[PDB]
């Protein structure tokens, strides 16, 4: 047996660390850090403190809006009853506005609510791009999350925005609901002819798997070297140690080739944000480029062909 | 050829199975037993997969047979063949590059624990990959099993087996509502923000702006305090994605494990247990 | 009209392009540690022939690092370094077989880099990785035990020693290494956390990796208070060559 | 210094043993497809 | 007709763990070769040979 | 036309690894040949020859 | 007449557990094998159909 | 004529592994490309369809 | 140009020949299977007969 | 040299290589002499 | 300009020949298949002959 | 109407980067731009203009 | 200055450049000449 | 390499290349022979 360096055995405290001073400009940060014994076992014991400016407390006030007006006409259409917005939560959502209203703005009693919701959270969200543009500046770092960000980002406007006003109309976009947005998933899949036959939403697929395999692998690769202090990736990078030799190996030997401490999460940052990269273009282009994926996959050649062993007279023809 | 710091490492020993036999490199790759094992499994699998897409479905003359990347097709037997073996030509194939598959995945990651012997460190990597290896049987071997034909399986084809994907999700009319596939999706999606956040911060740390020096842990820490309130830590956030991918995995293998086995109907109706409790 | 070309035929072969360039990029990232390659080709050029594979190594960037504390390269000329080892068979491709006791080889499962001869620093500027008697602020989570007074068992259940001072990391809050005052010759060695379990109830810290007899070759610190990154990584291999090294059994194989 | 560690002797002992080795094992392949040309032929 | 030095492939393989390898693949040898003959006509499980036990209730 | 020191070809190639080579390939070659010539017309299995023994009880 | 010699090049204790893991899954197999075959001993309905006694 | 002086700039082994590799490999290509096309000589009934007899 | 060999100064001879030798193989896969995915396929073009017809 | 070898160690593999190239290339020629006897496909 | 030149003193002529060239296979690759994907397509035109249809 | 100390901006913007950055702009722009225009009515590959030569076999 | 070539260096390696690049052009040139009298596209 | 070197393999690998595109220009004139494609 060995320790796996999955919880941590004997937590160690020592007064909540108040953070990196930032420049003249931000605001003091806010809270009384505390510390969770359990979050301890896993990872770092301490809560808090967090930084609140006028970036993320107007990103936090749209979202509030937003996911007030959401729960809102949740609770109201099972009529106030709160027991039966419970029995239903995973079923209600706030619908997008009929069609027959385009991209005009919708009256408050259908779709005036969705469109207010998607409003607010859309603002919320790109204040919230700011604020993690805004956190990595003040601390001197470079901006790749806030780069990440923006990739998912423009997935998120091309769903619900973008295309909807590229087609026209609100209808369009996605209910904000659990179930709901799952319907919206399915159908969307179904009205343009099999999404598996888009190549984007392939290219998404293997992006996101890709994401699962390389968070495995480097996940599991750093506790098999933190032994080494292989987890201390900062030093690792700039003095390589055994740690970093003995990961590198491990793959080498393994698969034939070999990335560095660093450059592994160059392949992770990569994977990762081409997941919703080809994601948006894939939803952009359907509708708007292309009706049908499967006959889209037909005239170019892709979709494999089958004996018949069932077929069915069209009604219509006959 | 070897890393410009790899000789000092190339010790002998550390096999599971074979001993000085097997005990060398073949460039960057080590062998031994399971390379050796591993090896054969792989080539014969991909050969096996090459000739069925040599004959096709209906044999080489036809005009189903195609070597079109997109179209080629080795498909699992007949459900009427149940726990038995099918002619090469009616699924066997199929049948026997499925076994070559589970030999070469499994000879993978044994000779991956024949590495980390000889390197002397921890076995997660190998352990991590028994979940991908356990959702191929799941698919392949325990979800057949329980239901009495190997013909459940899915058919070896880089579009076709996306169509047995979407029959075998829609026999459940609305495949999204699977407890167990929703859970598991949480994690695939969830595992892909965290990587993101992950690979964004220390690239971020190590290559600060113009100027500046490389920064520190306490940055690290410091920079999502200031976005989130909370920093899990460089170790921890390693242990959290190791979790989540395995998660991800672990929920795929028991949401289609439970996807005739265990439940039969509409995956919508299965949540009619909680429509249906005495509260409302 | 009708047209074959159509603009999602159009965009994805965009995004091959975009995809085979960044995995180009990737691949020149990925040389800046370890390149160019040891190779027998290199050695019968006389060094002509440098071995590196597709793509080439990219151009050189610098890590500033703080505290004034210099700048690194990457990649970088690295000095060979000797290998204590003999090749197994003169053919290539075979392993290699440690020199002497392998425990204190200093080759295989116990090899390592020589990094640098320095303290990794806080923010603030400390030695990170300090024990417990210097950084006084730190005392032991309520709930789970004082590792300080527990004893060290070595792979066969012997006592190797007494849990004689906790490290501790100043920057992340965590125990890094035990500090082991080992019965055999009352040194103090540190103990990398990554080797240590902990049987609460007994107050015993068990290593797996090697005996209680080994406990005597842990590599020693110049300064008691403080750990330079080259004694880090000492110490972590001389645990690790155990894994391989500590009993007859561990060389392999099954069967 | 050859690059397979082999003195030239042993090269010649080794492909001695290996070229005979070779022509037995390739003299059954031509004995089983001669018996399987009689038992059905394919050509 | 063999080589009466055939005995110094043991100098080069080493024997023991020959062996090992040598059993385990045979195990799997005989169970593909199984398996194979199983799919075939020679199959002498479901042939109803000597009677059909499913038609005996 | 063998030339007089082809033998010097183990100078350049590693016995021991050139044999596990051979053996490894073969293995897998005579099973992928089996394995097509037995799903072809040449099948010697199911050609009820001498004769079929589903069909025979 | 040396055969007895194997134990001292292979591991007389893990040849033993290699043996138990080894047949318990082969007779699994093998039942599994004769199950699904017309041999099935189960659904054989001899010497009776317990639920056509339903 | 100096034609031999690519044994100076190339590798001898490294050629050799390449060529073997490269060779098996297009080989077997070939043989299944053949194969899947009217050429086929093992699915062509030629000299006669042994499954016809039985 | 006269002074053209000094390329040789400029790019690794040893590299340039392998990248020579590794483009023009695939090149001339891709190309052999463009031409057999088109008319112009000479395997079953049944020429100078159907060796399946045959039999 | 830049692979080690000297001038003569060139030659003397040049004339081993080239005499078991043109070898197999014989071969190559009679197995495409006896398909083409058997099967021309042109 | 006649000081045109002195672009070779900022960027590298090794790298930037092995990027033209690179650059050229592919755009060379690329045209290639966008006229084969149009009505100038000249291998399954059926000119002079169509090959399948001559067997 | 341009500026005459214009020529100062290469004391605050890299000149290399810049260079390189227009090269690798204007090159996908370019791109872009014609497969824009092939997805509209100033089509020039696919337009039968001055013949169909699919038309023509 | 920034690359390592001298000013002699970059006249010299400018020279060879535009004449193999106007060569390439060249032969660009004849190809889609052929290429008119065999398809004319516009 | 030095000056003499690089003329020396540029001589050889020019020829070399010129053969390469001999046997290319022959295989197009035995493939349009037997099937002209244009
Ligand atoms: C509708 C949209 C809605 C969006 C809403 C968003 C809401 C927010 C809005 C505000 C947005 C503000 C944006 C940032 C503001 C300024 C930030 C800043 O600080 O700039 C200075 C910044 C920092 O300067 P620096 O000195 O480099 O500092 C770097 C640090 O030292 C440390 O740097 P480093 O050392 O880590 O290196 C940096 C990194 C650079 O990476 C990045 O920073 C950007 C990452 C990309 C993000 C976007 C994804 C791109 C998706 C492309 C795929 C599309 C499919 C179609 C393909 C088309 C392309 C052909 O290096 C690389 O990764 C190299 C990448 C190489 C590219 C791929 C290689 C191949 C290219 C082509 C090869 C040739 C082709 C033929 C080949 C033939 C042979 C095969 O300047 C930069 O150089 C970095 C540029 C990044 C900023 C802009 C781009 C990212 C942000 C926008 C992303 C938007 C995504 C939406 C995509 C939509 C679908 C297409
Ligand atoms: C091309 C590879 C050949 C290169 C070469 O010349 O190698 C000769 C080289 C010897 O030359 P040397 O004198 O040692 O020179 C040193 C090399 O230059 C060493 O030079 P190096 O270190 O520069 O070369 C490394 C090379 C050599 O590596 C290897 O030997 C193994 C090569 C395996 C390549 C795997 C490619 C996977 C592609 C999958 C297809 C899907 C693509 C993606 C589709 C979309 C997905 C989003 O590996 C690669 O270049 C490929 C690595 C990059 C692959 C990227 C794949 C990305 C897929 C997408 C992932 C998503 C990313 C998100 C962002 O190595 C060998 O001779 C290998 C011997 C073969 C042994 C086979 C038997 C092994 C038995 C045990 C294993 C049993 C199985
Ligand atoms: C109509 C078609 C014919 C037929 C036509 C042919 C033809 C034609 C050939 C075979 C060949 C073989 N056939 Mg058949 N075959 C038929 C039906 C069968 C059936 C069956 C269930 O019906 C079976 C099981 C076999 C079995 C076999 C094998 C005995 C043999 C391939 C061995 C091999 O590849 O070794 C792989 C090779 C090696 C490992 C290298 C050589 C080994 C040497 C002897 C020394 C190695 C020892 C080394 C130190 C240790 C090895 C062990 C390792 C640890 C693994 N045939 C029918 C009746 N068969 C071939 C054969 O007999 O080869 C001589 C052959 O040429
Ligand atoms: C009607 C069409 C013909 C046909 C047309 C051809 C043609 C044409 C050729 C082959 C060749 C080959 N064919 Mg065929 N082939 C047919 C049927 C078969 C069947 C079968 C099950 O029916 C099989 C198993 C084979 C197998 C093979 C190989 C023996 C050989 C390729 C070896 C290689 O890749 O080297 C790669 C490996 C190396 C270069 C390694 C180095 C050399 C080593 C040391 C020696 C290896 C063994 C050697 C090939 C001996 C076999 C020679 C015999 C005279 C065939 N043929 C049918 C009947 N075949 C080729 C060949 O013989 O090339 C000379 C070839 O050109
Ligand atoms: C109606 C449409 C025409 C057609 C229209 C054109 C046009 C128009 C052009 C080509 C060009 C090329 N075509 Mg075309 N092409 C047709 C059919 C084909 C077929 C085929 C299977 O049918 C093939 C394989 C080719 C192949 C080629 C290449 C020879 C060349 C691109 C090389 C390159 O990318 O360089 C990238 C590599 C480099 C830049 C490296 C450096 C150059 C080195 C030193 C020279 C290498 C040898 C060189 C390519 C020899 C060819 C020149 C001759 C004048 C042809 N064509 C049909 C019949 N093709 C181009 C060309 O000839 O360019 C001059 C070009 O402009
Ligand atoms: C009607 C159409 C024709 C046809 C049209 C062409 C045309 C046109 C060409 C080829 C070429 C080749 N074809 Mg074809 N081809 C046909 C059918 C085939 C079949 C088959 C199964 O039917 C095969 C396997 C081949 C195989 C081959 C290769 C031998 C060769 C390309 C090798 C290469 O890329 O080298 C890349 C490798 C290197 C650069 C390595 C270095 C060079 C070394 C030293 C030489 C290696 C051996 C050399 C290629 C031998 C043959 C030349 C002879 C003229 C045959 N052809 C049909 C019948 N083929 C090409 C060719 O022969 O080029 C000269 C070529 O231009
Ligand atoms: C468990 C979390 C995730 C995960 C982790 C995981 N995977 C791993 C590892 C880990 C920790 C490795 O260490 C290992 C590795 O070495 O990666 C570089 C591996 C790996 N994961 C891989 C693939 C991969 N993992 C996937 C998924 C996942 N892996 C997870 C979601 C998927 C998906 C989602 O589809 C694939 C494509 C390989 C890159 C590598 C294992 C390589 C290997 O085992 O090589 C031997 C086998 C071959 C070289 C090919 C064998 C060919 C067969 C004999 C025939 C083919 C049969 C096959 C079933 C046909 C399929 C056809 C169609 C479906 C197209
Ligand atoms: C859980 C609540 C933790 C908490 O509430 O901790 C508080 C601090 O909050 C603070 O910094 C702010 C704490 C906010 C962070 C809480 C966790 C946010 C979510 C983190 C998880 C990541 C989110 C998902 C990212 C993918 C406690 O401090 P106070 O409220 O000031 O009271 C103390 C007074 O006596 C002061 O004298
Ligand atoms: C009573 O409830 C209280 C108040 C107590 C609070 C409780 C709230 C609860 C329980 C909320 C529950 C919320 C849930 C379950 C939400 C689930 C949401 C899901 C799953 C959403 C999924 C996807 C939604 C998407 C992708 C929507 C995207 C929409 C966009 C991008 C819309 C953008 C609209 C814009 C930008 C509109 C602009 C208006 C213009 C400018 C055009 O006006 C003319
Ligand atoms: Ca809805
Ligand atoms: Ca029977
Ligand atoms: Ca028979
Ligand atoms: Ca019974
Ligand atoms: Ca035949
Ligand atoms: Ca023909
Ligand atoms: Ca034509
Ligand atoms: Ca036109
Ligand atoms: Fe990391």
């Amino acid at each position: 047996p060995e320790y796996q360096n999955i919880f941590t055995a004997v937590q160690v405290r020592a007064p909540a660390y108040p953070g990196v001073p930032l420049p003249k400009g931000n605001l003091p940060r806010i809270g009384r850090p505390i510390f969770s014994y359990w979050l301890g076992k896993i990872g770092d014991a301490q809560i808090g403190p967090i930084y609140l400016g006028l970036t993320g407390t107007l990103s936090i006030f749209f979202g509030l809006v937003a996911i007030s007006i959401i729960g809102f006409n949740m609770l109201a259409s099972v009529h106030w009853d709160v027991f039966q917005f419970l029995k239903h939560f995973f079923w209600l959502g706030l619908e997008p506005p009929p069609p027959q209203y385009g991209l005009r703005i919708p009256p408050l009693s259908e779709g005036g609510w969705w469109l207010m919701a998607g409003l607010f959270l859309t603002l919320s969200i790109l204040l919230w791009w700011v604020r993690t543009y805004k956190r990595a500046e003040a601390l001197g770092m470079s901006q790749h999350l806030s780069w990440a960000f923006a990739a998912a980002i423009f997935f998120y406007l091309v769903l619900g925005f973008i295309r909807p006003v590229m087609m026209g109309s609100w209808a369009k976009a996605v209910p904000f609901g659990i179930f709901p947005h799952l319907d919206w998933t399915a159908a969307f899949s179904i009205r343009y002819g099999n999404l598996y036959y888009n190549p984007f939403h392939m290219l998404s697929i293997a992006f996101l798997y890709g994401s699962a395999l390389l968070f495995a692998m480097h996940g599991a690769t750093i506790l098999s070297v933190s032994r080494f202090g292989g987890d201390r990736e900062i030093d690792q990078i700039t003095h390589r140690g055994t740690a970093a030799e003995r990961a590198a190996l491990f793959w080498r030997w393994t698969m034939g080739f070999n990335v560095t401490m660093e450059s592994i999460h160059r392949w992770a940052w990569w994977c990762a944000v081409l997941t919703v990269i080809t994601a948006g273009i894939g939803i952009l282009l359907s509708g708007t480029v292309v009706d049908n994926w499967y006959l889209w996959a037909v005239k170019h050649g892709m979709a494999p062909a089958y004996p018949e062993v069932v077929t069915a007279v069209n009604p219509y023809e006959t | 050829a070897m890393l410009s710091f790899e000789k000092k490492y190339r010790v002998r020993g550390g096999t599971l199975i074979g001993g000085d036999l097997f005990d060398f490199w073949v460039g960057p790759f080590y062998v031994g037993f399971f390379g050796v094992v591993g090896f054969c499994f792989t080539l014969l699998g991909v050969l096996l997969i090459v000739w069925g897409a040599t004959i096709g479905p209906t044999g080489p003359t036809s005009d189903l047979q195609t070597y079109n990347l997109w179209r080629i097709s080795i498909a699992p037997p007949d459900l009427s063949y149940g726990l038995r073996m099918a002619p090469l030509t009616e699924g066997g194939l199929w049948q026997i590059i499925t076994i070559c598959a589970a030999g070469a995945f499994i000879s993978w990651a044994l000779r991956e624990v024949e590495i980390c012997r000889k390197l002397g460190i921890g076995f997660h990597v190998p352990f991590a990959f028994s979940f991908a290896i356990g959702a191929y049987l799941v698919l392949v071997f325990v979800r057949p099993l329980l239901m009495g034909a190997w013909g459940h399986g899915f058919p070896y084809g880089i579009l076709s087996h996306l169509d047995w994907v979407s029959n075998v999700g829609y026999q459940f009319l609305h495949f999204h509502y699977n407890p167990a596939h929703m859970l598991a999706i949480s994690f695939f999606f969830t595992n892909c923000l965290a990587l993101s956040m992950h690979g964004s911060l220390i690239l971020s740390v190590t290559n600060p702006q113009k100027g500046e020096p490389v920064k520190t842990s306490e940055h690290e820490n410091t920079f999502f305090r200031d976005i989130v309130g909370y920093s899990i830590g460089a170790l921890a956030i390693h242990r959290l994605g190791l979790f989540l991918a395995l998660s991800a995995a672990f929920w795929s293998a028991v949401c289609i494990l439970i996807s005739g086995p265990f439940w039969t109907r509409g995956w919508p109706e299965w949540w009619n247990w909680w429509l249906e409790l005495p509260l409302w | 009209i009708t047209h074959y070309i159509d603009a999602a035929q159009i965009t994805i072969w965009a995004f091959w392009l975009f995809f085979f360039g960044l995995i180009i990029y990737l691949r020149r990232e990925d040389k800046r540690e370890g390149y160019p390659l040891d190779s027998d080709r290199t050695e019968r050029s006389g060094g002509r022939v440098k071995v590196v594979g597709f793509p080439d190594l990219p151009d050189p960037k610098t890590f500033v690092l703080p505290h004034n504390g210099g700048t690194v390269v990457a990649p970088r000329v690295e000095a060979p370094v000797a290998v204590n080892a003999t090749p197994f068979s003169p053919a290539p491709g075979s392993p290699l077989v440690p020199n002497g006791d392998p425990m204190l080889s200093g080759f295989g499962p116990a090899a390592s880099p020589d990094r640098p001869k320095h303290c990794d620093l806080t923010f603030e500027g400390l030695p990170k990785i300090v024990p417990m008697r210097v950084a006084k602020e730190f005392s032991i989570a309520e709930g789970d035990p004082d590792p300080r007074g527990m004893t060290v068992v070595g792979l066969d259940g012997e006592v190797a020693g007494t849990v004689s001072d906790v490290w501790v990391d100043r920057s992340e809050p965590q125990i890094r290494y035990l500090e082991v005052e080992v019965a055999a010759n009352k040194k103090k060695v540190l103990l990398p956390i990554g080797f240590s379990r902990f049987d609460k109830k007994a107050r015993k810290v068990k290593v797996d990796a090697i005996k209680a007899a080994h406990f005597a070759n842990v590599p020693t610190l110049s300064n008691p208070d403080q750990v330079t990154l080259y004694e880090e990584d000492k110490v972590c291999a001389y645990y690790a060559g155990g894994k391989l090294y500590a009993t007859a059994e561990r060389a392999g194989p099954l069967l | 210094k050859s690059l397979t560690g082999l003195t030239d002797d042993e090269a010649k002992e080794f492909h001695a043993i290996f070229m005979q080795s070779m022509y037995a094992w390739f003299g059954l392949v031509v004995i089983a497809h001669l018996l399987a040309w009689l038992y059905r032929p394919w050509l | 007709t063999m080589n009466a030095n055939l005995y110094k492939i043991w100098l080069i393989l080493d024997p023991r763990r020959v062996l090992v390898s040598i059993v385990a693949f045979q195990i799997v040898l005989g169970l593909l070769i199984h398996m194979i003959v199983l799919s075939t006509d020679l199959n002498w499980l479901d042939d109803n040979i000597p009677v059909s036990y499913q038609a005996l209730g």
